[PDB]
């Protein structure tokens, strides 16, 4: 008698081909799968980033934790003052809280702005500071895209020719000045017929600043805005005019109506403009109208060693107060800028404007210690190389693609059955 | 017809391993019976399941770095980048086909082989899974002895 | 010498598979024939030959997305992108070969089994392809039923 | 008797190694080999591509299909207006025609430029047009190159100060002028005595058009060339000048020949040239000598959203009439541009000049629906993943590679025998 | 237990190739000897270890072309160039593990069927590697012939 | 009587998986391994490099071979001549060799430099020539970066104005002047009454030079710095100025201190600063102070067909020698320049200061027929894709990847066993 092993397959298995055997199988498995991709801030090396921020990333308000939206452990990694912004420090208005920021880390988390939006009413003859804010920021994430670190410089050497010019105040302005850019005035020049001499500065951007090194500069090259040649000689004889030259020469800023149109709002009044440059280190000539004179006095220090994208996070008030998105089109226009925001309004639990659980949990990847990439839709772990939608840029780290559920092969599961050769 | 060939059968009749038997009266004319106790086979199915999960972890903890500080997808790119990545998933899972194959083959013939010593020699073997019993010095429980059904 | 082992040949002398016998008279002088009707084996090999198709297309069917706005050839990055395409081509390659080598074994081993089953039990195995035939209740039109040369 | 199955091979027979397994075969077939390169234009996504033409794709035309050179379904797919050209368009010479070129299209076909060469006759002062459409079609393929669409902008805003000047026009342009740039022209000036006042202008450069964004404009800022100054003062008194500023007052374009160099050919008399130049969206000035003033009015608006290298194809008249290269050469020095050049002369069905069997060969692939790859080569199905020769870039989509046939790997066919194990 | 199955020993006691032999007064007691001749088996492993060359070479042999011009070291991207080098060296050394068993457990296989045609057919194949020898008409000059120990 | 094979292992054989059947074994060796890096120059193709240099590659120096750092066959792919530097050919001064390099090879060798160091002594008014040497080659490697050839231009087509200004000369500088810029005055102005009329130059940038195709040029544009406008009023009417214009009109070099500050040093007198620039080729204007003007005589030509990151080879005395490190920090600052440095002092077997047995050792790659990877960190052959360490970029060729030596796979040696199936 001939006793056999018998192997038989049903309607119901399926062949899965190999390299040296086929299998017979029922059921099939997928050989791997999605990685969940969260919503919100993240890093991917916590021993390299940094974050600068205000009340709700300082660990030194009265109220916290309370008026924080990230746990102690964040907050030792941020650079923050209770009512700071970056843009408050660059000008230094008067009355305005006023800290240096300054650090290093090759990740970068911007979560500040919010002090200086419409609602804190600084006038000082500002054209439109919520343009002003736009444009800062974005100055500040272009060369944060390249820089290892960011330092404010508090105060850069400057020096004016003028021997009579005094110190400029105005009442639009809480009857004193901003720190930067100064503003110089002799008091005689006067459109009867005493009219002055052309005013003349120098500013230097150093090559350091403490222990950071400085390969660039934003600076703000301001200018005021009169309303036509006759409106200015109410104050100014001839053209107005204000003009940045570098070291040799070129013309790199200012307004000089001497060539250019007029482009002030009718009976506004004197307005100030404030564009952001980002300048090399160096000295800088200026050459004015005799009566007033503006000097950049400040800058933000970076370096070209080098960075990743930066984090910028929506910086708003709650409900009742005026804010601004300044910061957010500040940072979609600027290329390696990834942008925080919230779907929901601001509701602190300090008070109305610091603490909020959303923010909190878009904050609370800053958080982990096996987030491998981080972009623009949210920040992964390393689980499998591939998401069910693409991570949008910006981004950087083991980034996961995108692949069809359909295009992931399987495995053959269940009862098992060997095939090779031909078997006929 | 005995581990080197796979059969085919329709309708309902059960799939998988079963104990086949042939001529008697000349001419005989087969049987098929409905499962024996082979408990090493389902085990054995077992470990090379999980056995795979070792090639999958592998290509799982790749995943190639990058930046970019473009602000709109580069869609061609990305595509590309995923489909040659499921090019090689493709390459490691017919990989991974052949060795479940290769080792479950292998398996079996390891259950055969231990048939062929439990009645040895008495069995006597007709290629792997097949042997042939002289039905006049092993009868019934000589039989049910050496192949349990 | 049966399956397990490919032999060589001089001048002229067809390759391929054949009949080959042993002892006789003690001690013997062997002999190797003239083909038999393998006509299992062409047509196995036709179809093995067919089902590489299948792996060619996989890798036929994936071209890298590109985009170059430059004006001059980038040599060099051309070349390389190429051969690593070529590497992984001779990858794919060794796989194939190895496939149809395996899977043709397995069909000979199918064939032999055939035959073993054929003159079942007359034939008794000495290894893949290989068989003892007793001579003095096999005469010559049973070996030539059993194995057809 | 020991009866066995015998392999065995031959000196024919060579052995192919396998990872798990030998073949011996005496013949061996390629794995696989390399895909055909087709010359011409084509496209790899038949809902995202756009042509700009003239007669040669305008299904209009009264002798249509015999005057174009692609088929209906084609021609569908274009822009195009019989006697046009995206140059004549942007300066609209006076009794040409004026086409308003707009669309949108991630790949590019531009087929036009014939309609505007030396065959033109079109003089208008111009130093050498043919430099100028080399310039011109230059810096459109270049803002083409990364952008999604494009719109001729067929009238800018413009302001000029004065209010005695008037509209200029001369015998040498049909006896009136260009409409981009205007001309504008104060008959007192008279260097007797009469001298007049430097004029002034401003034109916008819009952010949209229409349906149409705009991140970049394609413009000229023509300026005048006199033999010398002396030969100029037969016209305007000092030194000829016509600047143009930005809106901070930074010099962007012109002839100033207080600093600069004449320029001009002896007894030419007066020549304009119009250099042309990419510029964002804002308001500009211009300063100039007070008899005469040219004012940009037109400009090509195009975005920043990304697009494909554009295929520009040859534009040129049958031999009996006078062509010029200039669009090759604006292809030729410009990235991403690919250029579709016929080997033979432009003999037209229709007439001589419309209707090209070649160019009809040449546009066929625009045309198909399995173009995966376009290059400076030509373009290429999906068939394998090789080519025989280098395709030149610019290039896009699933494009081949070139490598040698004898690196393509074999496959044993034939009769075949199995190995494995030392076999001793 | 015979080719398909590899034992483990502890302590001292030699790993390899070994003789073993089973029954005799009923119920016999095993033995496993102290080596034999296995001189093919030593030889062969020496082939098939410098086969290897061959697919070592070719992964040595592909590198590929870069040019940089930044002055500082792109860290991030230079890993995970090298990552997937070592991914694909990973795969090979599979590859390369998998076709040395096979050809070796071949190369074995060829062993056992040259001592099956050695004492045939007195020796009768019990599975790879195993034999059902009759100690009736094969004494001990006879099995030491077949098995040479 | 059963008689089988026994297959059995020890604790000391390890499991190796494969893909298809597994091996016991109780040696393993590396599959692979790292390849050794040389520190030094190299090229990794023969046919396509070219070496620029000085007595240290030159084989027509009397003390042929002691006086060189390279065997005969490299000194001959050497463009060099005994005294010779790029940067003495670039202003040629008085008395000193004037050597004309030109070349042609993709891979690029500079290894001169040391002839005009602080130790030659030249003065001609050179505020700081370290300063100016830096600022030089940083411009010729940058351009060489992209360029196929460079060479020098001897001789620019130059033109001035003035019918009265004559050749200038100092004691300064011999008693004479540099071939580059050329030196134009006019003995009358004087600042009792004679103040004479500002002076005019062009300059031509040629588009090729010999069979030199010229994309670029690298070229000096001197201006004179005074102490203030009062010790310049020494010498000239008003402020100094020299000004340097494209055809349009833009200006693109000089010092105007009309806008810019002062900036010489006290008492020192008056100084020529000369910075480099890269310009295309074209036709420039110089407008200057009437008394003293500066014209660029010279330039070095460079294409823009492409090349390999370039190889910079430190050009310095030995120690008995003022020598400086302006080429190593021109080629540190500058992307796409390899800097070959000893680590021991330069003692030449010749002289003191050619024929350096370290220099020899690693100029000696230059050299090999087999270096297939060049980099900041040394070259490689083409042994196995690794290395044990990073090669620093810059970097170009089949360059080797770093991984750590416990991530290369082994392979089963010594004794050993198959295994297949589950065993049980
Ligand atoms: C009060 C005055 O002197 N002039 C009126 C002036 O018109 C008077 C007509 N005389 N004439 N001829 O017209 C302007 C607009 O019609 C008025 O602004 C001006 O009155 C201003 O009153 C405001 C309060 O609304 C201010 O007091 C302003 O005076 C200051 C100021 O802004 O505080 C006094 C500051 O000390 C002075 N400081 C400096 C450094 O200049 C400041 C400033 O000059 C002006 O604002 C100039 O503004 C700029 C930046 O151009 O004015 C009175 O001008
Ligand atoms: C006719 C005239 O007024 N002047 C002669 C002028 O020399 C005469 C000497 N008098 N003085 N002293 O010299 C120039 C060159 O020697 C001649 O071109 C000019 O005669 C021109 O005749 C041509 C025909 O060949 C034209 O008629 C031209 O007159 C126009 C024109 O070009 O059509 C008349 C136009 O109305 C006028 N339009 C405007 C808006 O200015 C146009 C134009 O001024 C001039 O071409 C200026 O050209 C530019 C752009 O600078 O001239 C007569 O000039
Ligand atoms: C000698 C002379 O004319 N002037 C003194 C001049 O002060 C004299 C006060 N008179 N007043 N009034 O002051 C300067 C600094 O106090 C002295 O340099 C100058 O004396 C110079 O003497 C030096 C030697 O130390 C030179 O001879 C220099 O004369 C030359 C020169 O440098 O060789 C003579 C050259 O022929 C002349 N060449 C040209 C083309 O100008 C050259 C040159 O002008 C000046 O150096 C100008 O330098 C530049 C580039 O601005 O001077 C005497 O000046
Ligand atoms: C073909 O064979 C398989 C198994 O031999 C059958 O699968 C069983 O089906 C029932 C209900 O579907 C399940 O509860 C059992 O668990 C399955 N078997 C196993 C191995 O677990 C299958 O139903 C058969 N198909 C046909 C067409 O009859
Ligand atoms: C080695 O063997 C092969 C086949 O065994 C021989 O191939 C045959 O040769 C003739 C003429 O070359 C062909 O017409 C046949 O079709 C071939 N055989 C097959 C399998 O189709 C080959 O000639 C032999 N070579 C030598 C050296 O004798
Ligand atoms: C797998 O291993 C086998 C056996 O070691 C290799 O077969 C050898 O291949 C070369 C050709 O490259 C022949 O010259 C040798 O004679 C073969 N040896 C034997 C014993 O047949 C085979 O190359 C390996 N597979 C791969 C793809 O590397
Ligand atoms: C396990 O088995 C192996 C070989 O069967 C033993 O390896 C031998 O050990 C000695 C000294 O270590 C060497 O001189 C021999 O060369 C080794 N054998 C071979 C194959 O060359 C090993 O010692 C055994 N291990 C234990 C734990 O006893
Ligand atoms: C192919 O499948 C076999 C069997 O499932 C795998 O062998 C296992 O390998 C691990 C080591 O990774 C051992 O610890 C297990 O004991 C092995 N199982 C058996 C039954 O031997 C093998 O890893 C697979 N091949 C590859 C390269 O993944
Ligand atoms: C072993 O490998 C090398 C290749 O590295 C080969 O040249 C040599 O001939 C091989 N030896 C044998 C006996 O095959």
């Amino acid at each position: 008698e001939l006793i056999c092993i018998v192997q038989r397959v049903n309607e119901s298995f399926s062949l899965h081909s190999g390299f040296g055997g086929n299998v017979y199988s029922m059921k099939t498995e997928p050989m791997t799968g999605f990685t969940n991709v969260t919503k919100g801030a993240s890093v991917i090396n916590q021993k390299d980033w940094i974050g600068f921020g205000d009340a709700r990333t300082d660990l030194t308000n009265d109220q916290f934790p309370a008026s924080s939206d990230v746990p102690l452990a964040v907050a030792k990694k941020f650079r923050s003052l209770s009512g700071a912004s970056l843009m408050l420090s660059a000008f230094g208005p008067p009355g305005k809280v006023d800290y240096l920021y300054q650090g290093c880390g090759k990740e970068k988390v911007f979560y500040e702005g919010v002090n200086w939006s419409p609602e804190a009413g600084i006038d000082c003859f500002g054209s439109n500071w919520t343009q002003t804010k736009k444009d800062f920021y974005s100055r500040i994430y272009e060369a944060a895209r390249s820089s290892t670190c960011m330092t404010l410089v508090n105060s850069l050497d400057t020096k004016i020719s003028s021997t009579t010019a005094t110190a400029g105040t105005a009442s639009s302005c809480s009857s004193s000045w901003m720190k930067s850019p100064l503003w110089y005035a002799e008091s005689s020049v006067n459109p009867p017929q005493v009219c002055g001499t052309e005013q003349s500065a120098t500013f230097t951007l150093p090559t350091s600043f403490g222990i950071y090194k400085c390969n660039k500069h934003v600076v703000q090259l301001c200018y005021f805005v009169y309303e036509n040649k006759a409106k200015f000689n109410t104050f100014g004889c001839g053209d107005y005019y204000q003009n940045y030259y570098d070291g040799n020469g070129n013309l790199i800023g200012g307004m000089d109506n001497r060539v250019a149109a007029y482009r002030g709002i009718a009976n506004a009044g004197v307005k100030i403009e404030c564009p952001s440059k980002i300048l090399n280190p160096g000295t800088y000539s200026i050459k004015s109208t005799p009566r007033f004179l503006l000097v950049p006095k400040r800058s933000y220090c970076f370096d070209t060693d080098g960075g990743y994208p930066i984090q910028v996070v929506q910086s708003e008030w709650s409900a009742s107060r005026r804010s601004d998105n300044a910061t957010e089109e500040a940072c979609l226009q600027t290329e390696g800028c990834i942008f925080i925001k919230k779907t929901t309004p601001y509701v602190g639990e300090a008070a109305d404007n610091a603490g909020d659980i959303e923010m909190r949990q878009l904050l609370s990847g800053l958080g982990n210690n096996d987030t491998v990439c981080v972009s623009q839709s949210g920040y992964t772990k390393g689980e499998t190389p591939f998401v069910k939608d693409y991570l949008s840029p910006p981004k950087y780290g083991r980034c996961q693609l995108k692949t069809d559920s359909g295009r992931i092969p399987t495995l053959p599961s269940g009862l098992i059955i060997p095939q090779a050769g031909t078997d006929s | 017809f005995g581990l080197l060939f796979v059969g085919f059968v329709a309708g309902g009749v059960a799939g998988g391993y079963f104990w086949g038997r042939s001529n008697g009266g000349g001419g005989g004319a087969s049987v098929s019976s409905t499962q024996a106790g082979f408990d090493k086979i389902g085990k054995d199915i077992q470990q090379l399941r999980n056995d795979t999960n070792a090639a999958i972890e592998g290509f799982n903890g790749r995943i190639a770095h990058d930046e970019q500080a473009i602000k709109n997808l580069a869609k061609e790119i990305e595509d590309a980048r995923a489909e040659a990545l499921v090019g090689e998933l493709g390459i490691i899972r017919s990989l991974i086909v052949a060795n479940i194959s290769m080792n479950l083959k292998e398996s079996l013939y390891e259950l055969a082989n231990q048939i062929t010593k439990r009645g040895g020699g008495i069995a006597q073997e007709a290629g792997p899974g097949c042997w042939y019993v002289d039905s006049e010095n092993c009868d019934a429980s000589c039989k049910e002895y050496i192949f349990n059904f």
